[PDB]
């Protein structure tokens, strides 16, 4: 004698973005992050 | 090591994102990458097991045990930060093995680790020395027997555990000499070139599976191999300025020894197939359209080398002021395996080279010409000596207070021999 119908909701999906590119790791690569408090870096010569 | 357990307990978060982009800071650290995470390796092998009823070896590979794409992303961490130096000459003894002959060398670096402070728990990679193996070179490269070397490296690092030297890291050369009378070296590596060339990436990713690094974290024991990768190649302009990285641990751990061959081109690798030896998933990665931009658009024959590089920083220690150095003594001894070149001697350098200099004069000069890398590997070689009196050779030459360990050095019988059996040589 009794009825109830039902509630909605339950089902949902998400989205995902990338990073950044393929070349801003190709120059990420190439740069220098600093001298900590004081070294050198290079000074050499070669072949005579 | 003592290291791993020292940065444990400070905090220094140290994972802010926004903080490392401000001092221009690529990735943070290792120990600073534990503490926001439950270490483990990620495998890409097949599974002999699997949870389920069908047969592991020939065919029957299920989506919940299955290596999925891998989407090429660089690590996000590094297991050390900043690689250091302790003298300008064990550089330029080692550019000047290529001055003589023109073409490559090739060798293994030897020293410690302790404590960066300019990165928030940060790793900094002190070396002392560098050893050189016995090899073949080209001009185009080298590549040496394989068995030979590594028999020779297990009692060689045996002669090396009692000064509290290790096996950190290697260097090989690439100069590529211009004209030598209007500039130094051509411009071989940069952004438009490869960086580091796939014939020696696993070279360098096969270090670091056969040198565990202890973690207390893991599940196996080892993860995240801490081996440096240094490089002599050349900046831009006009020097012959040097190069560090390390290879990601998150593939070069597991990926190098199946799937990863070198091809005709230096800025890429061959991918391999195992035709049911094991399985092997799709490699996806990025490019730039020549109108938009492009999503997944290369599926087998292609993947670049540079998404798998971290880069590192180099440096050299201040002339005025500096905590120790441990090996100062020539540093321009003949060094081991030089055979190319004319520094290949006998009992004729120990008359060249000290003699035990000015021989009843002095100990003060004998102290900064016994404490050299090459020379206690070469006197302990002959086995002349006992290995009591080799123990306290050690201290008399890397340890500090050696005045009282100098003359209980000299005045044993295993010291008078070395100086009699050498004035009659030649």
């Amino acid at each position: 004698q009794i009825f109830v119908k039902t509630l909605t909701g339950k089902t949902i999906t998400l989205e995902v973005e990338s990073s950044d590119t393929i070349d801003n790791v190709k120059s990420k690569i190439q740069d220098k992050e600093g001298i900590p408090p004081d070294q050198q870096r290079l000074i050499f010569a070669g072949k005579q | 090591l003592a290291v791993d357990e020292e940065l444990e307990k400070e905090d220094g978060p140290p994972w802010d994102k926004e903080y490392h982009e401000k001092n221009k800071i690529k990735h943070i650290s290792f120990h600073s990458y534990l503490k926001k995470l439950p270490l483990s390796e990620p495998d890409f092998r097949i599974n002999k097991r699997c949870h389920n009823g069908h047969e592991p070896w020939p065919r029957g590979i299920c989506s919940k045990c299955q290596p999925s794409a891998i989407t090429l992303q660089q690590q996000e961490f590094r297991m050390v930060d900043h690689v250091e130096f302790q003298k300008s000459e064990i550089i330029n003894e080692f550019i000047q093995a290529w001055r003589y002959t023109g073409m490559q060398r090739f060798g293994y670096m030897y020293g410690s680790y302790s404590k960066y402070d300019n990165t928030p728990l940060g790793i900094k990679a002190v070396v002392e020395a560098i050893y050189e193996p016995p090899q073949h070179d080209e001009q185009d490269g080298l590549t040496m027997d394989v068995e030979q070397v590594k028999n020779e490296m297990l009692q060689i690092d045996r002669q090396a555990q009692e000064m509290g030297l290790s096996r950190i890291g290697l260097i090989f050369t690439d100069l590529s000499d211009a004209g030598a009378g209007d500039g130094s070296v051509f411009c071989k590596r940069h952004k438009d070139s490869f960086f580091l060339s796939s014939l020696e990436v696993i070279m360098a990713a096969r270090h670091q599976t056969r040198h565990p690094n202890v973690s207390k974290y893991s599940e196996q024991g080892f993860f995240s191999s801490k081996f440096v990768t240094c490089v002599i190649s050349g900046n831009l302009e006009g020097e012959i300025d040097i190069s560090s990285y390390q290879v990601s641990t998150e593939a070069e751990a597991l990926v190098t020894a199946d799937m990863i061959s070198g091809s005709t081109f230096p800025s890429m690798a061959y991918i391999n197939d195992t035709t049911d030896e094991r399985y092997v998933p799709e490699i996806f990665y990025m490019k730039s359209n020549e109108y938009g931009i492009t999503v997944k658009e290369n599926a087998k024959p292609a993947f670049p080398v540079d998404y798998l590089l971290v880069t590192l920083t180099h440096g050299f220690p201040n002339t005025d002021t500096e905590t120790n150095s441990k090996f100062v003594s020539s540093t321009g001894f003949p060094w081991s395996n030089r055979q190319a070149m004319g520094q290949s001697q006998d009992y004729q350098e120990l008359k060249k080279y000290l003699f035990n200099v000015a021989s009843s004069g002095d100990f003060n000069l004998l102290h900064e010409k016994i404490s050299n890398f090459h020379l206690l590997l070469y006197i302990n070689s002959l086995q002349i000596l006992s290995p009591d009196e080799w123990k306290l050779l050690i201290e008399s030459a890397v340890k500090n207070e050696w005045e009282e360990s100098l003359l209980k050095l000299v005045s044993s019988a295993g010291w008078q021999t070395l100086v009699m059996i050498l004035q009659e040589s030649g």
